[PDB]
RNA sequence: UCCCGUGAACCAUCGAGUCUUUGAACGCAAGUUGCGCCCGAGGCCAUCCGGCCGAGGGCACGCCUGCCUGGGCGUCACGC
RNA sequence: CGCCCCACGAGGCGCCGUCAACGAGUCGGGUUGUUUGGGAAUGCAGCCCAAAUCGGGCGGUAGACUCCGUCCAAGGCUAAA
RNA sequence: GCGCGACCCCAGGUCAGGCGGGACUACCGCUGAGUUUAAGCAUAUAAAUAAGCGGAGGAGAAGAAACUUACAAGGAUUCCCCUAGUAACGGCGAGCGAACCGGGAGCAGCCCAGCUUGAGAAUCGGGCGGCUGUGCCGUCCGAAUUGUAGUCUGGAGAGGCG
């Protein structure tokens, strides 16, 4: 040896491969997109925001991030957001602000499910 | 199970004659019950006792006698009958008998 | 774990062994363990594997020729307190125990007492070396009770 | 303060959802004693001590 | 049938035979951590009266304890008392080291079962016992009938609750009669029977 | 939906049937949004229809999945009895049975006689 | 539609299920929904027959039985 | 109620006298502290000393000898009241 | 230029497993006061108690004499009555305080270590496969001779004969 220091020597580790499965039923997806968006939200301060900023407004689900409910609204509505801005509103549920890529008009959305 | 007689220990008792834990070795083989089978048919047994006075000794035996004359042994199975089992007259005129069928 | 073991060797050299415990220490020569294991691996017992067809064997023996035949094997005799029984009984002709025992007091005695019975004891090097020859991991001392008609002189 | 933990906004929010009168037909139920909310809460006279 | 002699060199430990073999040892011993794992019994002879078996789930350790008394440990030897309780440094704890030993091994070992434990070194510092534990989760262990006995849960925790050898010395249970008669049950059971005002329906 | 209607199903048309309930009820949450009045009150059926059909669903996995590792294999943990940490580690009847040879020699021979007196 | 029946119910009862975030609390923390790593069904292209977003799920500590990997003239045998 | 029939193994019992193994830093003693109704020291614990095998522990006053009664520690399990 | 075998240690998100925490009525272990009483107070008492630290079960602990007794002796453990406010202990003060015998409730005794397979580890775990599936069978690895099984436990027992 020409290292006075004796270090660990390095040695195999084997991968698991349990004998049994520690969990056979497989997973649900509990935040699809029905739990992802609850409800869209009619108060007169959204309604502004179909016509002047085409954007839509969402209660989401506060275990939802922006990247989930950009996929959500695509599933769901058939559509596209541009931009997705979210509050967690004071009284404990978030509110998701979808703005539109400009191709898709909010208007004709709001219309096809029912808010104006 | 049988109890032998014994007196009772210190002068104010030794006049009174009681209840014992069970029978010696002696009294049992001097009876002719097999140390190994005597709790198995109703009599304890005592490894500690001693046999310092032959009256004792004497009287513990008798009750042995008494006590296999009136005891009735039921077979291990139902036809087969070995050594020490019974007549079906004697095991059909079987009953628990209660209290203290040999008083002291 | 390295630092502790060499220390204990070392420790061992400075202190004064007493003869008990010195009596190992002067093991059998190279020449006549060679010698001597020769003769051991020709006595080796029956193995795990050499042990079952005989007895797979002798079922149809008895279960039509209706007679046990198989004569007395010959083999080395192990295990500490099987070779002790031997040897007080005298049926013990000759003792191999192993120098490297731990703890040591399982055979210090043992030169004493093959002494004193007068049988033949050898202290050759190595219990991992005992033990290899009859199929076990060590095994700390054996004895030949009997050699066959046709190794007298050699034995 | 406007800087704040997630953990006490959520337990502020539940605080509020709980300072409202209670519904007028709980008074008209079948063997009621139920009269007004006796947890109401005003943010100058108890504080949360949270 | 070689036990008796290992037995007997070991009744004889001023000889020099033993007095080498134990002074390397010790020596060792103090070299190594307080509570280590060990391959085999170094008192095979003694282990084997102790209900040790060389079987999987038997699993032997060696432990360290510290000699000498109990200093009361009070912040600097004051009292706020009677002159009768203001002592410090002579007091006597009223566990033998041997169970102070089994107990730093079941504690550690929370998982295993104290079986017994054996004295087999000490100097002025440290004396060291070796503790038979016992794998009450092997199937070696459960179809055996001669050591069933301690994978019932009234046995967890032997030591901590006074229930091995050392813990029925201590207690007062090596012995029977007068001498000996405030133990049984137990020294707290027997005061509290003695406490008992019996007040009967008619008295 | 019935319960015993959904049991006599195929595996693909419980899925169907959770995906167009879960849709009707994505519109009723927006009348109540939005409206009133009376289909206000389909949600509680809607909603335990879901729950309903989720539990067909869930129930036939593991009688699938019991069925599957019940060769007595290794089971895993969530299909294993778990009545009390207490009775899973006791000892089994054949173990508790396990006696010494000398003292089940002494039940072969002298057992405890049935016997009486006055005889 | 639930009324001579798969059948109401803030019904009783219990075997089939579900069981958010935590807590002995277990990937590291914590006046933080903060900070890592690993696997990976599913989908996309091809900068490989690889790489990209993945649904879900692992990774605490001590201990026992077995195993695999390895270390030290500690004791040997055999060599070179 | 039915079929299966237990043994040359083990056990009981009768004699024999040849053997007859039985738990060690443990017991035991001193001293210290605690505890007890336990009083020349009831149990327990520290340290020191440290066993025996015609031997060992007891017989509520310490001690030596002769006899006498008694039990066999230092490993473990065990219902019911 | 090696490959050995064992010894003692490694590191593994290795296969499979068991650990910790919670509750307080009663149970087991440790540690541990002072108020108070003594018409003051220090040993004593309060108390081998309260508080403190732990460990269990449905009961727990104890249990089959290295016991008592002094008798014509008895005969595991526990609980009740009695012994008994007694023998004893105690600034012999204040106070404290059991046990044996006897009578009841309930009764039950067992198993190891060691000289004792040596023609033969006859024992045990695990993977895998099968089936009658709380287990049994086959097979391959391993534990163990520094000792698994069987005998045996002083009441005995090994032998021998019948
Ligand atoms: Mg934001
Ligand atoms: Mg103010
Ligand atoms: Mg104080
Ligand atoms: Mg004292
Ligand atoms: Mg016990
Ligand atoms: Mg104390
Ligand atoms: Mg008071
Ligand atoms: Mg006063
Ligand atoms: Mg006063
Ligand atoms: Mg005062
Ligand atoms: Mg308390
Ligand atoms: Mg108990
Ligand atoms: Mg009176
Ligand atoms: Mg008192």
């Amino acid at each position: 040896r020409t290292s006075v220091t004796f270090h660990r020597p390095k040695t195999l580790s084997k991968a698991r491969d349990p004998k049994y499965p520690r969990i056979s039923t497989p997973g649900r997806n509990k935040l699809d997109q029905y739990q992802i968006l609850k409800y869209p939200l009619t108060t007169e301060s959204a309604m502004k925001k179909i016509e002047d900023n085409n954007t839509l407004v969402f209660i989401v689900d506060l275990k939802a991030d922006k990247k989930k409910i950009k996929a959500a609204v695509k599933k769901m509505y058939d559509i596209q957001a541009k931009k997705v801005n979210t509050l967690i509103r004071p009284d404990g549920k978030k509110k998701a602000y979808v703005k539109l890529t400009p191709d898709y008009d909010a208007l004709d959305v709001a219309n096809k499910i029912g808010i104006i | 199970p049988l109890r032998p007689i014994v007196q009772c220990q210190t002068r104010k008792y030794n006049m009174k004659a009681r209840a014992g834990r069970g029978f010696t070795l002696e009294e049992l083989k001097s009876a002719g019950i097999p140390k190994k089978l005597a709790p198995t048919i109703g009599i304890s047994v005592d490894h500690r006792r001693k046999n310092r006075s032959l009256e004792g000794m004497q009287s513990n035996i008798q009750r042995l006698k008494t006590y296999k004359a009136k005891l009735v042994i039921f077979p291990r199975r139902a036809r087969k009958v070995k050594a020490g089992d019974s007549t079906p007259e004697e095991l059909a005129n079987a009953t628990q008998v209660q209290g203290d069928y040999m008083p002291i | 774990v390295v630092r502790i073991q060499r220390q204990r060797r070392i420790l061992k050299q400075r202190l004064k062994v007493p003869p008990a415990l010195h009596q190992f220490t002067r093991t059998l020569d190279k020449n006549l363990a060679t010698n001597l294991f020769k003769m051991l691996l020709k006595y080796r017992p029956e193995d795990k594997a050499a042990k079952k067809e005989r007895l797979l064997k002798r079922a149809q023996a008895e279960a039509e020729g209706k007679t046990v035949e198989a004569k007395k094997p010959i083999v080395v005799k192990y295990g500490l307190n099987h070779v002790t029984y031997l040897i007080e009984q005298s049926k013990a002709q000759l003792v191999v125990i192993a120098h490297d025992v731990d703890p040591i007091e399982l055979v210090v005695w043992l030169p004493a007492l093959c002494r004193k019975m007068e049988v033949p004891y050898c202290i050759v090097k190595g219990k991992s070396r005992l033990g290899s020859i009859v199929h076990k991991k060590t095994a700390s001392v054996l004895c030949l009770t009997t050699v066959k008609n046709e190794d007298k002189l050699e034995f | 303060p406007s800087h704040k933990t997630f953990r006490i906004k959520q337990k502020l929010a539940k605080k509020q959802r709980q300072n409202r009168p209670i519904p007028y037909w709980i008074r008209m139920r079948t063997d009621n004693t139920i009269r007004y909310n006796a947890k109401r809460r005003h943010w100058r006279r108890t504080k949360l001590g949270f | 049938g070689a036990y008796k002699f290992v037995s007997e060199l070991w009744r004889r430990k001023q000889s020099d035979v033993m007095r080498f073999v134990q002074r390397v040892r010790c020596w060792e011993y103090r070299q190594q951590p307080a509570i280590v794992r060990i391959t085999r019994p170094t008192r095979p002879d003694r282990a084997r009266r102790l209900g040790f078996k060389a079987k999987q789930g038997y699993v032997v350790y060696r432990i360290r304890v510290r000699r000498g008394g109990r200093k009361r440990p009070v912040p600097k030897g004051i009292v706020y008392g009677k002159p009768k309780h203001q002592g410090i440094t002579q007091l006597k704890f009223q566990r033998n080291k041997r169970s102070v030993a089994e107990e730093r091994a079941g504690r550690r070992l929370g998982g295993l079962r104290v079986l017994n434990s054996y004295w087999v070194n000490e100097d002025s510092t440290y004396k060291y016992f070796e503790v038979i534990l016992v794998d009450v989760a092997h199937s070696a262990v459960r179809n055996d009938p001669r050591i069933n006995w301690l994978c019932k849960p009234v046995h967890k925790h032997r030591e901590l609750r006074g229930l091995t050898s050392a813990g029925k010395k201590f207690r007062g249970l090596r012995g029977k009669g007068h001498r000996h008669h405030k133990n049984r049950p137990s020294r707290r059971a027997t005061w509290k029977r003695n406490q008992t005002v019996s007040l009967r329906r008619y008295r | 939906v019935k319960a015993g209607e959904l049991w006599n199903k195929s595996k693909d048309d419980l899925t169907k049937q959770l995906a167009e309930l879960k849709t009707e009820l994505g519109q009723l949450r927006i009348q109540k949004v939005a409206s009133s009045g009376s289909k206000l009150n389909r949600i509680h059926d809607i909603r335990k229809s879901i729950a309903r059909v989720l539990t067909v669903i869930n129930a036939k996995q593991r009688a699938q999945l019991r069925l599957f590792y019940k060769n007595k294999k290794y089971a895993p943990l969530d299909l294993r009895a778990k009545q009390t940490r207490a009775i899973r580690r006791r000892l089994s009847p054949d173990e508790k049975s396990r006696v010494l040879e000398k003292t089940k020699k002494r039940t072969v021979h002298f057992p405890q006689r049935k016997f009486a007196i006055k005889a």
